[PDB]
């Protein structure tokens, strides 16, 4: 069974110049919590440690993009980081990462705040992210794909309860996931340039996650 | 991978 | 309004010396002339601002492509039908120095196609939704384009409560899929960005088109 | 985006 309310007190559980060490910085500390955030997810700690390592390592910037975007949407053309530091939109594009910092902005932060996402939909989106079946290596892909579809199962089903009105809210959810998916991979590529060219800092865990695996 | 073994227990 | 039979009619009426790659190359090539027929058979599409159709082509052509010959791959055994005809197999592909790539479009689209016996009104919804990409940037109204994939969407999680009574969460996992897709399509054009570069694959004028930068 | 601009024509 996986229980909405379950993954909301996840959600309520874990809630707290180069801009761009800043942003590091905010990652590196969010990571812990990723961590404390996924063990409160149903059925998440029972799978193999080998394959909860798995999952976490694909999906952690996924999870962390879509949890400091949704903290954002009152936030006018920035972002808030769990440090406190609003981050804006001139200050990105000034320290030359502008475009990636829009895409956040008008893919998600925005479309969290037009249509009010809320804080079940959102811990239900990253439970969808953390349990992805086509993560490589996992020893069950069916099982991690099953908890996947309860999940959404659930989702759809609190949904149509909650916001009747809108029967199109959870396909609307849904297609925000590739837009995740992208930026992602693009602040990825971003984080393994700076880690290249050796200005920023990156602390610890950050630089543990850039690492290939084994 | 050493961090976050450890972190998850 | 968008009707699924429009969609599946649309999908219906574009289907068709060894480096492996220089020939995968050729059939995107061949394709990309097909996927515009297909576009303009998807209602609405032709309505739009020719320079809003021109975006949504050039962000999208990939992902859209990647999924017709995925979904016509389906009865393949660890491989890729192309639109010319030829089978391509994971071992010629590895054999090719690009057999991760090609093992995550069998692992995650081919075979999940086959899995959940994707019909072609649900493809066709698919790569409608991916069509109508309302986030693609530069377009003159991004609402219309938004307004246009809520629609395809409405029609499809009807076709498929209909179709498919007996599996409430079709519709979800075919949505599912599009993540994938997303990175599957990025990756897929990282290699073909290298292959320009190194410039020891023949690549044809439309690809290449679709490999320039923006204006 | 000469050759599709072409093809987009009708
Ligand atoms: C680490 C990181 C880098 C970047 C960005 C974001 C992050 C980034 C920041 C947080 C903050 C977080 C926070 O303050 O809540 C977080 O939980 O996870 C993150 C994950 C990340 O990849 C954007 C896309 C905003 C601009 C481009 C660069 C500078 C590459
Ligand atoms: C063009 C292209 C390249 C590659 C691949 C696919 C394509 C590729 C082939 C078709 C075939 C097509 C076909 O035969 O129906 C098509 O419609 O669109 C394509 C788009 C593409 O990006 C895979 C991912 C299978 C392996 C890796 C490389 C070699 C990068």
């Amino acid at each position: 069974d996986m229980p909405v309310e379950r993954i909301l007190e996840a959600e309520l559980a874990v809630e707290p110049n180069d801009p761009v060490t800043n942003i590091c910085q905010a990652a590196d500390k969010q990571l812990f919590t990723l961590v404390e955030w996924a063990k409160r997810i149903p059925h998440f700690s029972e799978l193999p440690l080998d394959d909860q390592v798995i999952l976490l390592r694909a999906g952690w910037n996924e999870l962390l993009i879509a949890s400091f975007s949704h903290r954002s949407i009152a936030v006018k053309d920035g972002i808030l980081l769990a440090t406190g530091l609003h981050v804006h939109r001139n200050s990105a594009h000034s320290a030359g990462v502008g475009a990636i910092f829009d895409r956040v902005l008008t893919e998600l932060v925005s479309k969290m705040r037009d249509m009010q996402m809320d804080k079940t939909e959102l811990g239900c989106l990253r439970a969808i992210v953390l349990f992805n079946p086509d993560s490589k290596g996992l020893s069950n892909p069916a099982e991690v794909e099953a908890l996947r579809e309860k999940v959404y199962a659930s989702l759809e089903a609190y949904c149509k309860h909650k916001y009747p009105e809108q029967p199109g809210r959870f396909a609307k959810l849904l297609l925000r996931l590739p837009a995740l998916r992208s930026i992602g991979l693009k602040c990825l590529e971003h984080l393994f340039f700076f880690k290249l060219i050796g200005d920023t800092p990156i602390d610890t865990f950050l630089m543990e996650m850039l690492e290939a695996p084994h | 991978h050493k961090i976050l073994h450890r972190l998850l227990q």
